[PDB]
């Protein structure tokens, strides 16, 4: 009512109202959809296109080999947080000729989260970040505007996310041990059942990454074989 | 930071089966007094790692607050074995951090040798680890081992024997005269006594009371020390 | 009442989407890609007969190979633009290689939403028509305060940018040539005017594919495409 | 509007954070008097928690509690109020304590200890950003005349001399009781009068609270010339002076 | 009446309501209970709020940190401001250690961290911490050493705390007996049962994937280790069992 | 009184052709007068098509190779392409004048091929000059071998003349120079790894020189 | 580095009469001079006179900053300044570049008010490079030819004495004392303030 | 985040220091008399309970030799314009080696306060320093109020009634007075003010002995002068 | 400057001479004999007693618990079991990182002396720069133990008593100041025991 102007100052109830509209922005952001299974996580989104002149946005980045991430909400603070991941990996690679391990990554950016969310005259992003890699192990973490990170099997951000979880918890005993192309099927199957109006070539984004296969975006004839795989 | 004082001589490393043998005389030189006769020159950092030293000792002590705590640090964000550091983690921070004091101009007066195991599939002493307080050894391949160099200038590479200080005369001669793969422990122990024998007789920083330690898949072993046979 | 950097409830910034309603008004304008090259054009809102109108200029030139067309706030779109020329030259002296457009629409970008502290006090009120050739081919981009970049094959900005972009869709068709882009460009821009069509009264840029330069239209070239105009 | 919330003059020239603050720190009632005789002086306070939220359970160690703090060997201090600034108030006190040893070369007194803490709340009431200290304290100490000294301040920043005085509740009505005993007092060994102003110090809190005293829910100490350091006494011997007493 | 909008003012009744608000965000979270025994100390976190979420691994969620491998340091509120408080923590000790080549004393680490979340609580401009801290430690000669700090920035020696939602029956389980001559390894029967108890959320296929544990005793040579499954279900099933009956 | 400075000592060797480009190296590190270890490579790969060799500071050579594919790793994530060779050398220009006061001791070579199937071939000295040749040396040896590269790619000096040469003469040429710089300098090395640069790809080989 | 610009300057007391006197030279490379009227002695006060030796530039520039203290000072006190606030204020002056100085050797001559009708005590004083503060109560001599003037004023000093022998006095001693010095000389300035009035004269100096 | 608290109403007025009067206004009155061969500065405490000792807290102090102070209003801000116009008297006297005069001193403390009405984030002081001091020129006594202005005075009371006390003092007083008659005349005013009983440790008073140094008089001359 | 410290049965004792107190007191159960220069060495003694002020200050629990002329002064601890006295490994070290991070101009060797429940008596060995030894059997520095390194070699026992190693260190220091030059004057000697210490001084 009037606890929600400034992101410093608790309700009556105990709540961040600021930390709470960011998120709400996230959840009306585009869709986006993450599976792991042995030794692959393989990661879809909906990219946006507001008219059939414009071209589809950019949904799925890349920010070292073996690591990507997806994004909804703000695209600017995902912009930043992407220079910074990058910096992070790339610097580490730099000083110490070594991978860098994901989780410290993590937590180095919902610290990142955290020092905004938490000093006045600042905002926390409106973004959550859908992380995945390969640091010796499939993985699929998860990041808030609040500082807190969770790790998935699986996953989705914003649109209409509530049919992607129903088949996502449907069929989450069948992830494991499959083999990749059945988990990109399925991870269609998923991103169709968010669209509710039709998926093609153009309008979704599909990467792979795991072991022995560096994070490369799948090209259009293998995604249109897919495609016409999952109509059929 | 302006010139070495206390003094340490040499230290030897080679790798061979079942580990790692790195070896050391307990002395620190104050020029020409030889004031302290034990003093411990090799350090332990975690398990499947440790640090030599061939200088001044107060820049070995500061690094070795420096490792030891970055080892806190490692242990303090842990959750699985294969998160700890390896030594080639530590080696290229010691690289970084004496590149860093050449262009600010104040060195450390010292010749680090890093070296271990830089694998995981040998033992599981990491996933529960035991800094204060603490079978039979399993055979480890020579490309799963690691064994590097830091010079003052911050150059740094990597071979199966590493050397300092004089030793890098002698002993490096003696190696490589002598030195093979996959030798057992009695044989390698009776290189290193040669070498640092040969030291002795011809160092007047060395002397003869040895300091033995050994990184193996039971972990740092650091040996009672001896004085060598002469 | 509130700061710059307050959320709304449904998650949206007020800051932002006031700047998203100064754009709205301003001087309409027009960009094409094709095969060819790029297009960009502007109504030139004339002001008084006193004016020059060479001063009043809306297609400004990043660098050698990227126009522009503004919207909004003018005085803070000159500010993003000498910043935009700025780092392009500055990529231009680290690097011997022209910079790729997208790499200065999301410098561009990355400055728009300096206000948030994550220095400037507010968004900047700016919505920016850009339009270039690199190795990777010809193509043109819109900006907006928001910070997020979208690409396209045509669009408009400014006061009568709706009706712009619906005669763009009916119109604009693929594997187009740039004479044909040019009529295209310039019966969208004719049919979303308030004043009849003139030399004096529009003025066009472009960046061949072949010379990979910015060239502003003249009067006799101009003169030229209208007369060969249909209607 | 926003007169009061910040400190700020009201407009009758009363800045109400001040008491504000004040009766915060009566609202932990928490007691604690001091006393001082010839070449001793006395603290006492009550070993219990603030009146918060947070009750004291039945696994909560009650020798850990103590309102009574110290500053240097020769100094000691009993801070009421709210814990946590309770306990940067004491740490601003060891800060000023060490750097006068530091900078001058011979312990700090009292006195100036009390002004420099006293000094410190003047800058939190003079400006806004700075929250009051709701943390009221004694100080206690023997100059270099080898006399003692007892000092008291407020969240007001009033720091003043005193021979008897109290922190907490019922201070107005308590006020008559030290002035009561010490006139009885004034109607002796260096040891016989630390245990006349100890009695004293146990009286008046007695007297003040109108209940038994457990030793073991209380805590007092004493600087003195036979010893000259702050040393906080045992609870059996304060269970024979409270036997005496009885 | 204006008083509870900024942490900086002071009541008319001379209390802070915004830390008032703090302690019942902290109330309502995932609750944490860290009590002591004869070989060392056992202590838990339950994380009932993320019973909805299915698609969370197996105990990835762990609200359990350390310092120098001989602390339990540990929380019940938000986990960004908690995780700075740890970091702040781990600094401590680092400073500590490179000043004087000893582990930090656990009795100033609370203290330091007691002022530095107190140090947050006078500025309009700062967001105070929403996180209720424990840490704990435990050694043969001295025994275990358990504290919690406080939103306000109040530290207090306890030999067994509960915060969160369901303290209240979770400390009326604790003072059913005295676990002081209770040993670590057969407490957990006794922390399972009261964690069915109290907690109205959880049953058996929960107990596994979303509880957290840790001990520091004589078994681990008095150091950090998260439980092995294998000591955790035995008693798992026999509380569950016993809870059938 | 401490200088930080010691040439460690070493040569690499570059030539170049129609459509390719010859980049050989040592594998020796060393001190004044006695040699650390019998394997140190100095030549790093940037890209598909370039790669970069030095020689003086072991440390300074690493850290420059290190941060020049940062830079090169953080261009193609950016832009989304991988920068060319003349790309490269001005960045490596620019980042060796930024310490122009405190300068590396590092003179660098850099070897690749151009988008049009040219293989080009930047010279550098320790301050960041770079001009682009169809031979070039830097190190202890330069000097020994430069005049032989002279000879033989420029061929002045001569009247009969000829230019017919493809990939196996020039690989074997380069062989031919590098052992004579090992027999006649001390610093050069015992073992050395022949760079190729094609259009199909890079390949490399390793030969055995003297060990004294 | 103070014989480039070579200077002199000197001042001598009385009955109730003070006298300052310097040489006019103003020196480049040691042995050429380039002018004959660089007066060292600069007007401060109604009774307060500032005698500077040294380098020419630091001579200026100290000049500006006390004025400017100065004028600062009777601005805000509203009332005229003593001799000795302008001499401690002189001395701090020179002690806040204590590294990296003014190369100059002051001196201060002026008279001390004692208010009860009021009595002019005199005052004389002089400075090191850094501060170096000295009460004399007679002749005061500060430059490179210092030891000259040292040796004139006590052979020619005679305690008290009327202005009229306190201007022969000083005259005669700043002029055997510049005839022996290269480097300084070229004419010379005379100021006798008294409370009546103050006189300034110059000399027929072997000027050339 | 530093803004002015304190701001011009309509019709201006400095509603702060007018607060800042108020409370001089409420709080213990202070008073000082310039006489022919003296000044004078004297001030009522109040009627302590038995605990309070006088020889602690202390309205009169001295800032140099010839210098003293007393104020009406928050202590604090007593003692931390005390020890500031210490350090300010300990300056001038580094730099032109001699006792500061009372104007400067007066001026620079005005331009302090001054500057905490203006600065931002901070609160005006509440209180009204009264210097008084001997220099070359003659005796002085000054005034400091909450706005940093100064007013030069020959006699004044500052506090409860003060207006009263003004015209008191304005009734029995001479510009040729002598010290005891003024002592006396500050005793009648504080005692006509107080409306009550006075004895020691009741009242405290500083003086000025012609070119001698600030004297605060003890208990038992008090008692000397109220018989 | 000579400086010897030895330890001996159930005690630590120290020495020096006078010339130019040496030994100075941080606190009650440690004091420190300080050799080099007098300016560098008096600093750090005022920082690092500083130092042992504050943490001492610090570490303090709670509440409750435990319920010729040979001219000598005795001084019993005030502080029984060792509850907040700080432990002179932590003196030592922050000593030793004071001087390394200041090596470049501070040049004093510095040997440390006291009484730790942890570890009994100790003694510690600052030298020039940042090195720090624990030496269990003996510790030397200054001019005039350089003589004297053999002396105690030869004479010094595993465990000694009070008048043993009293007469040792009284003789060591003898002979450093007969042979070398720049140390002479009353010879001071501090006992420092598990419940107090005794300082007393020779004049011979």
């Amino acid at each position: 009512n009037l606890y929600d102007t400034d992101n410093i100052i608790y309700s009556p109830e105990g709540r961040l109202y600021q930390v709470e509209y960011a998120s709400e922005a996230i959840k009306q952001g585009t869709c986006a959809v993450a599976i792991k299974s042995k030794d692959y996580v393989v990661v879809s989104g909906l990219k946006k296109c507001i008219s059939k002149l414009s071209f589809p946005q950019e949904k799925i980045f890349k920010i070292d080999d073996y690591i990507g991430i997806s994004m909804s909400g703000i695209t600017s603070d995902a912009k930043v947080l992407t220079k910074f991941m990058q910096n992070e990996c790339l610097s580490h690679k730099f000083l110490y000729n070594e991978n860098i391990n994901i989780e410290s990554l993590v937590r180095s950016v919902a610290d990142k989260y955290q020092k905004n969310t938490q000093k006045s005259s600042k905002r926390a992003f409106g973004v959550g970040l859908m992380i995945a890699a390969y640091h010796n192990e499939p993985c699929i973490f998860e990041t808030r505007p609040n500082g807190s990170y969770f790790e998935y099997d699986a996953l989705s951000f914003g649109a209409r996310s509530h049919a992607s979880k129903t088949y996502l918890e449907k069929n989450l005993h069948l992830f494991e041990e499959c083999s990749l192309e059945e988990l990109i099927l399925h991870c269609l199957k998923a991103l169709k059942c968010s669209l509710s109006s039709e998926l093609t070539i153009s309008n979704t984004a599909l990467a792979v990454v795991g072991k022995n296969h560096p994070w490369q975006e799948i090209s259009s004839l293998q995604l249109e074989e897919y495609l016409s795989k999952v109509k059929m | 930071t302006l010139g070495p004082v206390v003094t340490g001589t040499s230290v030897i490393a080679i790798k061979y089966k079942h580990g790692i043998m790195i070896a050391a005389d307990r002395k620190a030189s104050y020029g020409s007094y030889a004031k302290f006769q034990n003093v411990e020159r090799i350090f332990k950092i975690n398990n499947k790692t440790v640090m030599g030293f061939s200088g001044e000792l107060a820049d070995a002590q500061y690094l070795h607050e420096l490792l030891t705590r970055k080892n806190i640090n490692n242990l303090s964000e842990k959750k699985r074995k294969e998160d700890m550091y390896t030594p080639q983690h530590y080696h290229s921070y010691v690289s970084r951090v004496f590149y860093v004091r050449k262009n600010r101009i104040d060195p450390l007066f010292n010749n680090i040798i890093i070296a271990g195991i830089n694998s995981q599939k040998y033992d599981n002493n990491d996933d529960n680890v035991l800094l204060y307080t603490n079978e039979e050894y399993k055979e480890i391949h020579k490309d799963d081992l690691y064994i590097g160099f830091v010079d003052m200038h911050g150059t740094n590479f990597c071979d199966d024997y590493i050397t300092t200080g004089y030793a890098r005369y002698f002993a490096l001669t003696l190696l490589r005269d002598h030195y093979k793969d996959n030798m057992t422990e009695e044989e390698a122990r009776i290189l290193i006594n040669e070498c640092l024998r040969i030291l002795y007789f011809r160092d007047a920083t060395s002397s003869n009371f040895i300091q033995i330690v050994k990184v193996t898949s039971k972990g740092v072993e650091y040996e009672e020390p001896y004085i060598l046979p002469c | 009442d509130r700061g710059v950097n307050t959320f709304s409830p449904e998650g949206r910034l007020f800051q932002v989407e006031y700047a998203l309603g100064a754009i709205k008004l301003g001087s309409t304008a027009v960009g094409i890609c094709v095969n060819d090259g790029v297009i960009l054009a502007s109504e030139r809102r004339i002001s008084s007969t006193l004016i020059e109108k060479d001063s009043v200029e809306k297609l400004l030139s990043i660098d050698d190979h990227i126009g522009c067309a503004m919207s909004g706030l003018m005085a803070d779109a000159r500010t993003l633009i000498d910043y935009a020329r700025v780092e392009c030259n500055h990529y231009k002296f680290i690097y011997n290689e022209n910079i790729n457009i997208k790499s200065c629409v999301e410098l561009i970008s990355e400055l728009a939403l300096d206000f948030s502290n994550l220095i400037m006090s507010r968004p900047f009120g700016v919505a920016l028509l850009i339009g270039g050739v690199d190795k990777n081919g010809p193509c043109l981009w819109y900006t907006e305060p928001s910070g997020t970049n979208t690409r396209f094959s045509a669009a408009s900005i400014g006061s009568a940018q709706e009706g712009a972009e619906l005669l763009l869709q009916e119109n604009y068709k693929k594997d187009m040539t740039f004479e044909q882009a040019e009529i295209l460009a310039l019966t969208v821009l004719r049919q979303v005017m308030e004043d009849k069509l003139s030399t004096s009264n529009v003025e066009i840029c472009a960046i061949k594919k072949s010379d990979q330069t910015f060239y502003k239209y003249n009067t006799d070239d101009i003169s030229r495409i209208i007369d060969v105009l249909p209607s | 509007m926003y007169d009061r919330h910040l400190t700020i003059f009201s407009p009758d020239g009363n800045l109400y954070q001040i008491e504000y603050a004040i009766k915060a720190v009566k609202n932990t009632n928490i007691t604690s008097v001091g006393v001082k005789g010839e070449n001793c002086a006395v603290i006492i306070s009550q070993k219990k928690m603030a009146t918060q939220y947070i009750s004291q359970d039945k696994l909560l160690d009650y020798n850990n509690i103590t309102n009574i703090y110290n500053i240097t060997d020769e100094i000691g201090c009993s801070m009421v109020g709210m814990p946590g600034d309770c306990l940067s108030m004491v740490y601003k006190a060891r800060s000023e304590a060490s750097e006068f040893l530091y900078s001058n070369g011979y312990n700090v007194n009292a006195e100036t200890l009390c002004r420099n803490i006293c000094d410190k709340i003047q800058v939190y009431t003079q400006h806004a950003y700075m929250r009051l200290h709701a943390c009221s304290g004694m100080i206690i100490g023997i100059d270099e005349n080898n006399k003692p000294e007892l000092f008291k301040f407020d969240p007001s920043g009033f720091c003043a001399g005193y021979r008897a005085c109290v922190i907490g509740n019922k201070e107005q009505e308590s006020i008559s009781v030290l002035e009561r005993l010490l006139e009885k007092r004034k109607k002796e060994t260096i040891d016989e009068d630390i245990r006349n102003t100890t009695i004293l110090a146990i009286e008046a809190l007695q007297t003040i609270l109108a209940f038994d005293l457990k030793a073991s829910e209380i805590e007092v100490a004493i600087v003195s010339t036979k010893n000259r350091n702050f040393t906080q006494i045992s609870e059996k011997e304060i269970d024979n002076y409270l036997t005496y007493i009885a | 009446a204006g008083y509870d909008l900024s942490v900086s003012t002071f009541s008319p009744d001379g209390r802070l309501y915004q830390v008032e608000y703090i302690y019942k965000s902290i109330n309502n979270n995932n609750t944490a209970l860290c009590l002591e025994c004869k070989d060392g100390i056992i202590c838990c976190c339950i994380n009932s709020n993320m019973d909805k979420n299915k698609m969370i691994k197996k105990n990835s969620y762990n609200r359990i940190y350390h310092v120098n491998n001989n602390i339990i340091i540990t929380y019940s509120g938000f986990d960004g401001d908690a995780r700075n408080i740890i970091d702040r923590a781990r600094s401590e000790a680092n400073t500590y250690y490179y000043n004087f080549h000893t582990n930090i004393p656990l009795h100033i680490l609370v203290n330091r961290i007691s002022l530095y979340i107190h140090a947050y609580t006078l500025y309009w401009h700062m967001r105070p911490f929403a996180a209720s801290i424990i840490i704990s430690s435990f050694n043969e000669k001295d025994k275990g050493d358990i504290y919690c700090i406080e939103p306000n920035g109040a530290c207090y020696k306890y030999s067994g705390i509960v915060i969160g939602k369901n303290k209240e029956m979770f400390k009326t389980e604790i003072e059913k007996k005295d676990y002081k001559d209770i040993n670590v390894r057969d407490a957990i029967e006794d922390i399972y049962k009261f964690i069915l108890t109290s907690d109205d959320h959880m049953n058996k296929n929960n107990l596994q994937n979303l509880v957290n544990f840790s001990w520091i005793c004589k078994e681990s040579s008095y150091e950090f280790q998260n439980i092995h499954e294998e000591i955790l279900t035995p008693a798992l099933n026999k509380a569950v069992e016993y809870i059938e009956k | 009184r401490w200088y930080p400075y010691i040439d460690n000592g070493g040569t690499v060797i570059g030539l170049t052709g129609k459509d390719y480009v010859i980049l050989a190296a040592d594998t020796r590190l060393s001190l004044s007068y006695s040699i650390y270890t019998r394997f140190c490579p100095k030549i790093s790969k940037l890209t598909d098509k370039c790669i970069i060799g030095s020689s003086g500071m072991q440390s300074d050579i690493k850290t420059l190779h290190s941060l020049l594919q940062k830079k090169i790793q953080l261009f193609v994530l950016e832009h989304s392409h991988y920068p060319d060779i003349h790309v490269i050398a001005r960045l490596l220009c620019v980042i060796l004048y930024s310490r122009r006061f405190f300068p590396y001791y590092a003179f660098n070579i850099l070897a690749g091929v151009d988008e049009n199937n040219k293989g080009v071939l930047y010279n550098y000295d320790s301050v960041g000059s770079y001009c682009e040749a169809t031979h070039s040396c830097v190190g202890s040896g330069s000097q020994l071998i430069l005049p032989i590269l002279d000879n033989r790619v420029e061929q002045k000096n001569q009247l009969i003349k000829n230019t017919n040469f493809n990939l196996g003469d020039d690989i074997n040429f380069v062989k031919d120079a590098i052992t004579s710089a090992t027999e006649r300098d001390i610093y050069t090395g015992d073992k050395t790894l022949i760079y190729v640069i094609d259009k199909m790809g890079i390949n490399v080989n390793t030969l055995d020189l003297k060990q004294d | 580095i103070y014989n480039y610009n070579g200077g002199c300057v000197l001042g001598m007391s009385g009955s109730n009469c003070v006298a300052i006197a310097c040489d006019l030279r103003l020196g480049a490379n040691t042995f050429t001079t380039v002018s004959t009227k660089f007066s060292k002695i600069f007007k401060m006060n109604n009774n307060v006179y500032v005698g500077l030796s040294g380098l020419a530039t630091d001579i200026q520039t100290l000049y500006e900053i006390l004025r400017y203290r100065v004028n600062l000072y009777e601005v805000r006190q509203d009332a005229e300044m003593d001799v000795e606030c302008f001499a401690n204020m002189l001395s701090s002056i020179l002690y806040s570049n204590r590294f990296s100085p003014y190369f100059v050797n002051p001196i201060v001559v002026g008279f001390k008010l004692k208010h009860y009708k009021v009595n002019y005590e005199p005052y004389l004083t002089a400075y090191d490079l850094i501060g170096a503060k000295c009460e004399t109560r007679d002749f005061v001599v500060n430059g490179v030819t210092s030891e000259q003037l040292f040796g004139m004023c006590e052979s020619l000093y005679v305690k008290d004495q009327d202005e009229n022998g306190l201007f022969e006095t000083i005259s005669q001693c700043l002029l055997s004392a510049l005839d022996r010095d290269c480097i300084s000389g070229w004419g010379a300035e005379v100021l006798v303030l008294t409370p009546e009035k103050i006189i300034k004269k110059k000399l027929k100096a072997r000027m050339d | 985040y530093s803004f002015s608290l304190t701001t011009f109403s309509p019709t201006g007025k400095l509603v702060q220091i007018e607060y800042a009067l108020n409370r001089v206004s409420s709080s213990s009155p202070a008073l000082g008399i310039r006489a022919k061969n003296g000044v004078i500065i004297a001030t009522e405490k109040k009627s302590p309970n038995e605990l309070i000792e006088e020889n602690s807290i202390f309205k009169i102090q001295q800032i140099s030799e010839h210098i003293g102070i007393v104020y009406a209003g928050m202590p604090g801000d007593f003692r931390v314009l005390l020890k500031r116009a210490r350090k300010e008297a300990i300056r001038y006297s580094l730099q032109y080696g001699s006792e500061i005069l009372v104007k400067e001193l007066v001026k620079i403390i005005a331009s302090i306060v001054q500057e905490f009405t203006q600065t931002g984030g901070v609160r005006p002081f509440g209180l009204s320093l009264l210097i008084c001091g001997v220099d070359v020129y003659g005796y002085h006594l000054y005034q400091i109020d909450p706005s940093g202005c100064y007013f030069n005075w020959m006699a004044t009371c500052v506090g409860k009634d003060y207006q009263n006390n003004m015209s008191f003092l304005e009734k029995r007083y001479n510009k040729d007075i002598e010290i005891e008659d003024a002592i006396h005349t500050a005793i009648l005013t504080l005692k006509e003010s107080y409306e009550g009983v006075l004895n020691e440790k009741n009242i405290e008073i500083g003086v000025a002995y012609d070119n001698k140094p600030f004297k605060i008089l003890t208990q038992n001359e008090i008692k000397d002068y109220l018989i | 400057t000579t400086i010897i410290g030895i330890i001996y049965d159930n005690g630590v004792m120290l020495a020096c001479d006078s010339r130019t107190r040496k030994i100075n007191r941080i606190n009650e159960n440690l004091y420190v004999c300080r050799s080099g220069a007098s300016a560098h060495s008096q600093k750090i003694i005022e920082i690092i007693k500083h130092y042992c002020v504050s943490m001492k200050n610090e570490n303090r629990k709670k509440g409750r618990f435990h319920e010729n002329l040979v001219t000598k002064n005795k001084y019993f601890y005030e502080d029984k079991f060792n509850d907040y006295n700080p432990l002179v490994e932590n003196v030592a070290h922050i000593t030793k990182k004071i001087i390394y991070t200041n090596n470049n101009f501070l040049s004093c060797a510095l040997i440390f002396g006291g009484y730790d429940k942890i570890k009994k008596q100790q003694l510690y060995a600052v030298n020039l720069n940042g090195s720090i030894i624990e030496k269990h059997d003996f510790a030397v520095s200054g001019s005039g133990s350089i003589y004297i390194q053999s002396y105690l070699q030869d004479k010094y026992k595993k465990f000694m008593t009070k008048k043993e190693c009293f007469n040792l260190i009284l003789n060591c220091v003898k002979y450093a100041m007969h042979n070398d030059n720049s140390s002479g004057g009353l010879i001071r000697i501090v006992n420092i025991t598990k419940s107090f210490v005794e300082e007393f001084t020779v004049v011979n």
